[PDB]
């Protein structure tokens, strides 16, 4: 990635996408892409989406009428999992620094 | 000093040697005198440097034993000073234990001066080990030291005995059926079972008037040191450990442990359900 550890554990996610060959997943996603170029001339999903307007409204709305409150996770099993998940970074090569990840994940669960 | 030790080898060969294979008596019994007084702490003639040069030597005699099975198809399963144990070929098996349990035995001998003295062939002809601490196995057999610290009360012990057995038997009715996959079956049948039997342990000893604290339940030996305190969990996990060692399937028996401590409603991951071995083991 060529970014050093400080910076790299400030994103609390770390996303990995690779244009790695599969003739069947290739036939969905050109399908797909052709689609929408037809679809959208100016003239993995299987739930269908909110309407952009709808999501718009969703999001404002959450961010501001809620708050989420915390009162219990699973204390010891969030505990476990972070120190074997620093155990296991410890032999490999990507950095979950102490509590950072630990927040991330009260963050994403909020 | 090292011609001592050289001494001590020239009586060792000489006693030996005077077995006098016509007849010998004192030979035999002053052999032996020689294993038990190498031994005895009661020794004198500067006794523990001899003791430890004993030890010492004999751990690599018996490393050297128990390493070279290697070049012949065998897996060792335990393997101490008097006691061993051993697998070859999952069929007839004493002419499958004969090619290799001579050629090991002589091969042993020529390469450490004498190491021929060896006994075989007693009874444990399908097995689950984990020395009399946890063993069960079909000549049904079960010396399960932990089963001891579960209570009688809810009939808990005879229920360890009723699922451990239950599994067995069946895992032994596909292989003879055969003479691997069978592990999911019984662990469907568990899936089913293990609830039933949790359920019907958890409603009797909960209901039981003369527990004054649910610790006082459980019966104590002189190994016994954990603060054991609620029976199906103690029951479950005891369970669980057996199941998650006797495969190395153990996903569905990760899965009954999800089931049966939310079942419980005792959360995974705690140190309550953790297994600890109840017997603090002193030799």
């Amino acid at each position: 990635v060529d970014l050093t550890e400080p910076i790299i554990s400030r994103f609390d996610i770390l996303c990995v996408v690779r244009d790695t060959v599969d003739p069947v997943q290739d036939e969905m996603l050109a399908r797909f892409v052709v689609g929408s170029h037809v679809r959208h001339h100016p003239s993995t999903y299987g739930v269908e989406p909110l309407p952009q307007e709808v999501l718009k409204k969703y999001i404002i709305y959450a961010k501001e009428r809620v708050h989420p409150k915390l009162n219990q996770m699973d204390q010891d099993k969030v505990a476990k999992m972070y120190s074997d998940l620093r155990k296991e970074s410890m032999a490999t090569g990507s950095i979950p620094i102490t509590v950072r990840h630990i927040e991330s994940m009260i963050r994403m669960a909020e | 000093c090292s011609n001592t030790f050289r001494i001590l080898k020239s009586m060792v060969v000489g006693w030996v040697k005077e077995i006098t294979q016509y007849h010998n008596i004192y030979a035999d019994n002053q052999v032996m005198h020689f294993y038990r007084w190498l031994r005895s702490p009661s020794s004198l003639l500067h006794d523990p440097a001899l003791h430890r040069t004993l030890h010492n030597m004999m751990k690599k005699l018996f490393l050297q034993l128990i390493a070279e099975f290697k070049r012949l198809g065998s897996s060792v399963i335990y393997a101490n000073f008097n006691r061993i144990i051993l697998c070859t070929k999952k069929r007839r098996v004493e002419d499958a234990i004969a090619y290799v349990e001579y050629i090991t035995s002589s091969i042993h001998s020529k390469e450490t001066f004498h190491s021929l003295t060896i006994s075989f062939s007693r009874c444990w002809e399908f097995l689950l080990w984990m020395d009399p601490s946890n063993y069960g196995g079909i000549k049904l057999e079960n010396n399960w030291n932990i089963l001891q610290f579960l209570p009688q009360a809810a009939s808990c012990q005879n229920y360890f005995l009723m699922i451990v057995s239950a599994y067995i038997v069946a895992v032994y009715h596909c292989m003879k059926d055969g003479l691997t996959f069978s592990q999911d079956y019984v662990a469907n049948e568990l899936t089913q079972s293990f609830f039933t039997i949790t359920q019907k342990i958890q409603k009797k000893v909960t209901g039981s008037r003369n527990s004054t604290e649910l610790s006082e339940m459980f019966p104590v030996l002189p190994g016994s040191h954990l603060l054991l305190n609620n029976p199906a969990l103690e029951f479950i996990k005891y369970v669980c450990k057996v199941l998650s060692l006797d495969t190395n399937i153990t996903n569905q028996v990760n899965k009954l442990n999800r089931d049966l401590l939310r079942l419980v409603d005792v959360g995974e991951f705690s140190e309550e359900a953790q297994f600890r071995d109840p017997c603090r083991s002193y030799v």
